[PDB]
This record gives C-alpha cells, structure tokens and sequence, in this order.
RNA sequence: AGCCAGGAUGUUGGCUUAGAAGCAGCCAUCAUUUAAAGAAAGCGUAAUAGCUCACUGGUCGAGUCGGCCUGCGCGGAAGA
C-alpha cells in the first residue's frame, strides 16, 4: 500500500463543501489544496448524501494525485 | 550537571553507572538527566 | 572569492526559492583562491584578469582544458534556451542550426524584455574580476527607456482616456516624483525621473497627480552629492528639480495640457509603534515642527496624536528603521528625544450587581440650600456594540422625581461614567437603572441631582468591587511552513487566545486574539523566529478581561 | 488665556494655533480668541452661513 | 539478554463543539482481526504526522528475575 507520503485521520462531518478555516493544515500541513479537496469532495460523497458525519480515507501520492475512498457515518 | 545529594533514574535511557564510588547517572538521550553523586 | 563559494549553488537555489530559469551566460574560473577568471558563454571564450587587483587590462583568453567539458554543456543548454519562446529560432535549434551570436544575443534580450529569465554572472568586485563583463551585459541585455512600452495611465476625465508615456522629444512634458530629499546647503532637493517631453529649467508645470501648479526653479544633477545644474530636461533621464513645496513624493508633473499617466506605488505598513518623549516642551514644538518636516518627505514613516493619551507616536516600518529617523533628529535636525511606550485603553467595568445603592446630597445651614435623594440599580450589561454604552431606563412610576431632573442625574451619572474611580480610566457595559427617589421642593435645584446620584454611582460602584478590561486586538500573520508551531507558542506565551490557523498556497496563516499591551515591539521579534519571512497585520477586536496580577500591576 | 469660539473643538496641549484679540466681555481674564481652520484647528463642522469666519470653507453646494 | 520480525480495524469515539485524535484530563477503560497488542509506558505535536515499547514469531543455547529479612561498607561530609 501507500506508505508515509500522506495519510491523516480526518473528515467528522462529510456534510460540508470548502473546509478552509476548519481543515485547512489538517491535512494541510503536507501537501494538499483546499479548493481542489472540496471538489474532489463533490466528485463522489455527494452521491452517498450531504449532511451526514461521513468518515472518509485520505489518500494522497507525490505525483500531486490526491483522492479519496468514503465509508459510512461512524 | 546537577549535584542532587540523592541521584534517581528520570527515564528509560537513564542509568547508574559506579565509577569511582561516585553514583552517576548517564543518559543516552536527555543530557539534562546527566546528574552525580548522590 | 570568499571560502565556500559556489557558483552552481546559486544558479539552482534561484530555482528552488525563486524559480527564476537561471541562464548562467557566465561561469567562473577557479575556486576561493583559484578564481581566475570567468568563460565567456555567448563567444564560448573565457576571460583572464590582471594582477589580483586593480583590474589594469582584460587578457582575452580561450577555455581551460580543466572546464572545456562542462562550458561546452551548460553552453549547449545556454543556446537550448536561445529560442524556447520563438518558434523560428526553435527549428534552427530544432535543425541545430549555427545561431548568429550577436543575433542570439538579441533573442534573449527579447526574452529578459518580456521578463523571464535574467542574466546570472560572477565576479567578485573586490577582487575587480567578473564585474566589466557584468557591466558589457548591463548594455548588450539590458533595456532602455524606449526598449520598455509607453506606460498606460489616466488623463484627468471620467474615462480618463488611457494613454501612453511616450519618451519621444516631441511628447508632451511628463515626469514623476520619486525622491523627495531636503539638502542642508541648498535646499530641498527633490528627485524626479523625466519620463515624456522636455523642457528648460524654468517651466510652470501642472501637477494633476493632485491638481497642484507649480514652477521649477534650477534643475540639477545629483552625480552622488555634487551639484551638476542642467538647462534642458531631456526626455527619459533622471536629475534633481529644487524650489518646490506643493510637489510630495511619488507626484507627476506636467504643464502642456497633458494630464497625469499617474500611478500610485507607496502603500507599506507602519508595523512598528513606539512613543518618544522630548525634554523641554520648548523642544517639543520644534519636534513637532522637526517631525512635520521629516515625516511627510519620507513616505512610511507616520506620526499619531493619539486620542486617548495624548502621546505623540511614532509609526515606523522596521526596527532599524525607527533607530535611524531618530538618530537623524538629535544629529541633524537638533531633537533630544527619549523613546516611552505606548499607553493602554483600559476600561472599568463592574463585575457584580448592586440593588439599592442611594445617594443624599443635603447642605442647608440657612439660606438657599440643596437637596436630592436617588436610587439605582447598576447592572452589567452585555458589552454589546450597542452605542448606549451604559444603558438607562427611567423607572419612576408615582411621580417623586420632576420630569426636570432627568437630564440632570443622568448627566450625574454620565459625567462619572468617564472617570472611572477604580483607576480614572472611562467605564463601559452598564446595566444602570433609576427605581426611586425623592424630590425636595425649591431647595432641590438640578445641581444637587448630578452629585448625588454620582456619589451614589460610587457606593454601588464599590459594592461592585469593579473589573478592567484590556483591548484585544484581533492578529493575522504568515509563515511559510516550518516555523507553525514556533509562531504559535510565541504568541501563546504573550497571553494570547488562539482562534484558527490555516494553510494556503505557501503560507500558513494564523487567526488569534491577543491582548494589546504585549504586543509592544511584536514584529521585530516574528520576524527573527521566522528568518524575517514572516509578518502580520493586527487590529481592534474587543475589551475583554484583565488579568489579575497585572490589574494590581497596572495601578499608577 | 484664549477662548475657543464656535462649536466644541479638537484641541488639546499641544496644537499650535493663530491668536488674535476680542474679550470675551464675560468670562474674565480671557483677551483673545482663537482663529478657528488655523495652522493646527479645524474649522467648525457644518457652519452654513457666516462661514468666512470659523475658517469653515464654501459648502459644495 | 542481545540479533532478524512484527506491534493491527470501527477509531477523528464524545465534550468544554477553538482542539486536546493511544499520548491535558476527565468518561468508558469495548468488542472484534488475532503468531500478539493496551483503544496505551515513554520520546515527538497548536492539534496531527512521526520514533520505540509492552506482548508476541524465529534464532540461540543454557539458568534467569523481583521483593522481604539482616552483616559490614560508599555518598551525604566545607574553616581559619
């Protein structure tokens, strides 16, 4: 698998789009954008529903390719 | 180098070493854990 | 020259902090003690230097065997980068085509006019190597002043009819203000750069930059501090105009009915705040007048009457910077000043709720006398943004206080509201309410009402065992990446209140509250935690608690 | 000593201001008033006519 | 004991919604995948990431480890 490049425990509530002041270094601190996460965010948890405390992985490569596999509300 | 008349181990890389009679204690991490005799 | 020197260090850490597409045309000769020299990259030769120092001769030379190798790379790189934004020269590197040398010298002067790559050459000046092949660059790559486009502008009108600042000898008179300095033995001297038009010296010009119309007196020539006079103001040079008041600095002039190509460019911040105290108010007129003079010819530098202390502040950009302003003032200017501190913004408030304080104020002895008797019910209030900052509601219902006293006790009241006799500073969140009293006929005048209820604001006041509050000001700053934590324990450890961080496109910037009175001197010190790439911007927020150490502190 | 004429002021310690005499007729000791709009005040705050005075300048209108 | 190994999922588990995510504490102090692993002993963090350890596989080839009771010693321990 993807050893320490990017991985963080993260995502409490998948029911918010642009987490700038809340995440921000969350995930930030290594070497992902904010504006581009809550887009990759639309791209597939907006199909589950929107509103919901949704846990989700967060994968991240060094090719700058970040994406994300969800799962269900903890 | 504290000179505490009564020497105790502060943390795993602290040890007590008898050189001279002297009680030392030598740590391989936290030189502030590096005291004498006591 | 100096040890660990490296050329290719630089020529890479350009890239990886500044990503400037680094085109070496020169490469050294030698290290500490072997630099002998620099190769040539537009000719592929090399240049040898005379005796250590002194650059006496150039001795035109070829390539050292012991560089021969990596010259003829970075060479084939340096023409690899002759043609990368032009698709002609691209198929002559594309059929590897033999460049013209003085031609490919222009290609890339096209590029460094558009902007993206710049010439990178060594040499070390003390050694006097390296430095006229940097100066034979300065022309055969640098622009001129008709090599860069007429500036686009304003006129004076609406759509202000956007032009270009032409340096043709036949466009109307322009030119900016850039410098503006007052000469000891001659006078103010101001600097200017001509950018359109001509002129002799003499000529009513029309500053539309503020609609201001003015002369010019002689035209000189700054050489460094000699004065060269000049008759005709040819366009596109630079020089010194004197006899001017109306004309401050970053200004354009022009007289021939051509408005202002006019931008504006100075917008720095004051971060730095002190307090200066002259001896001898006598001396402090003239440091009015002193200031007045210095601070309006250089631009960031600003000065504040403040509001609430009345202390002359002194606004500067950096540490240094207020060091010398001052230092200017004794020397120069005559002005003995010993630098204070900021004073503070405290606020008393209440903390508790009395319920029955009263206030008589009875003095008969005969004659004409006073009476009043009032009581209220100070509360505290929500230190809302409400403007009532104290908040009053009349609660007479049987009718014992004449409608003619109300303005008076409240005024009472209100002209204690501003004393603060915890500490004398002003009051703020009050909850104050009037529930009864008790009027005594004639001998009762509006005066007696505003000290009563004042002294009666007291008691309760006293029964309220009353509070400060410092303001806090809200702060905002920038770094990098590393330096994060750093930051923050710093301000944790000013007694601030941390409220939010983020990370952006390289900077992490932080969101926290902190009280004011310790950010005396803050930025000086982020910027030495932060290898000075760091710096914030900080503004009022709120009061908010005192602490208690300091509140006994505080006490004069 | 000098009366700050007109409405309220700005003025406090240090403000180097134009003086020129009229006693007040009522507050004793006072010989002087204070040209309002000079060299360090302001002149008055919406003064519509009589406004050479009070260094209020000419109304926009 | 050293030498090669590992040391997991829900799980960021609430709240004081800044945030204390195995590592500030309160609360619980679970159940599963289980050669073993505590929802944690310590270093590392604004809050994370990070580094090891308990426990457990093998190797290896024999004793090893923690308290109690006392004998006699060392340190504590510098003056004209």
């Amino acid at each position: 698998a993807k050893k320490v490049q990017a991985y963080v425990k993260l995502q409490v509530a998948a029911g918010m789009a642009n987490p700038s002041p809340p995440v921000g270094p969350a995930l930030g601190q290594q070497g992902v954008n904010i504006m581009e996460f809550c887009k990759a965010f639309n791209a597939k948890t907006d199909s589950i529903e929107k509103g919901l405390p949704i846990p989700v992985v967060i994968t991240v490569y060094a090719d700058r390719s970040f994406t994300f596999v969800t799962k269900t509300p903890p | 180098m504290k000179v505490r008349a009564s020497v105790k181990k502060l943390c795993r890389n602290c040890k007590i070493v008898k050189r001279d009679g002297v009680i030392r204690v030598i740590c391989s991490a936290e030189p502030k854990h590096k005291q004498r005799q006591g | 020259d100096r040890m660990g020197a490296n050329f290719l260090k630089v020529v890479n850490q350009i890239k990886t902090r500044l990503g400037a597409n680094p085109v070496p045309l020169q490469l050294a000769i030698g290290a500490e003690e072997h630099f002998t020299g620099v190769v040539d990259l537009v000719k592929m030769k090399a240049i040898n230097w005379n005796d250590a120092d002194q650059g006496v001769t150039f001795e035109y030379e070829d390539i050292p065997a012991d560089m021969v190798e990596l010259a003829n790379e970075w060479h084939q790189n340096l023409i690899e980068s002759a043609a990368e934004a032009s698709e002609e020269l691209m198929e002559k590197y594309l059929g590897g085509e033999e460049l013209t040398e003085a031609e490919i010298k222009g290609a890339l002067r096209q590029r460094v006019l558009n902007n993206e790559i710049i010439l990178v050459t060594c040499g070390s000046a003390f050694k006097n190597k390296g430095v006229q092949a940097m100066l034979d660059a300065v022309i055969d790559y640098l622009p001129s002043p008709v090599d860069v486009p007429a500036i686009n502008g304003i006129l004076d009108d609406g759509k202000d009819t956007p032009a270009e600042r032409h340096a043709s000898d036949d466009e109307p008179f322009s030119a900016l203000a850039f410098k503006i300095a007052t000469d000891p033995f001659v006078g103010n001297l101001t600097f200017f750069r001509v950018y359109s038009g001509v002129v002799n010296s003499g000529d009513t010009v029309l500053n539309s930059v503020k609609a201001a119309r003015e002369r010019f007196g002689r035209i000189v020539q700054m050489h460094a501090n000699k004065r060269e006079e000049i008759k005709e103001v040819r366009a596109g040079d630079i020089a010194a105009a004197i006899g001017l008041k109306d004309v401050t600095t970053g200004d354009t002039l022009c007289d021939p009915d051509a408005p202002i190509i006019l931008e504006r460019m100075e917008f720095p911040e004051p971060v730095i705040s002190i307090a200066v105290e002259p001896k001898t108010k006598a001396d402090q007129e003239k440091m009015g007048l002193a200031l007045g003079r210095l601070a309006k010819e250089d631009p960031s530098f600003r000065v504040w009457t403040d509001e609430e202390s009345n202390q002359t502040i002194i606004a500067g950009m950096g540490e240094l910077h207020l060091d010398i302003i001052v230092d200017r003032m004794k020397r120069e200017f005559n002005v003995e000043a010993n630098v204070g501190k900021p004073q503070v913004a405290y606020r008393e408030t209440i903390r508790q709720k009395v319920t029955d304080v009263e206030g008589k104020h009875a003095k008969q002895s005969g004659g004409r006398g006073q009476y009043g008797h009032v009581v209220i019910d100070m509360y505290p209030l929500e230190p809302g943004s409400n403007p009532k900052g104290y908040e009053f509601i009349n609660d007479i219902k049987g009718g014992v206080i004449p409608g003619e006293y109300i303005p008076a006790v409240d005024k009472g009241i209100q002209e204690q509201l501003k004393a603060g006799p915890l500490a004398g500073y002003p009051v703020v969140d009050m909850g104050i309410r009037l529930h009864f009293g008790s009027y005594h006929d004639v001998d009762s005048s509006e005066l007696a009402f505003k000290l009563a209820a004042s002294i009666a604001f007291k008691e309760g006041f006293k029964k309220a065992k009353p509070v400060l509050l410092e303001p806090i000001m809200k702060v905002e700053v920038e770094t990098p990446e590393e330096n994060t934590g750093d930051v923050i324990g710093d301000l944790s450890r000013r007694r601030g209140m941390l409220k939010g961080q983020e990370s952006e496109v390289t900077g992490v910037k932080i969101h926290a509250e902190v009280p004011l009175s310790e950010m005396f001197g803050y930025a000086t010190q982020l910027r030495s935690l932060t290898k000075g790439r760091a710096s914030y911007t900080m503004e009022f927020l709120k009061y908010d608690e005192a602490p208690s150490n300091v509140a006994q502190a505080v006490i004069e | 000593t000098s009366y700050i004429g007109g409405e309220g002021h700005n003025l406090q310690e240090h403000s180097v201001i134009l003086i020129r005499g009229g006693r007040v007729k009522d507050l004793p000791g006072v010989r002087y008033h204070t040209v309002r709009g000079a060299l360090d005040c302001s002149g008055v705050k919406d003064r519509k006519q009589a406004r050479s005075k009070y260094g209020v300048k000419r109304p926009k209108a």
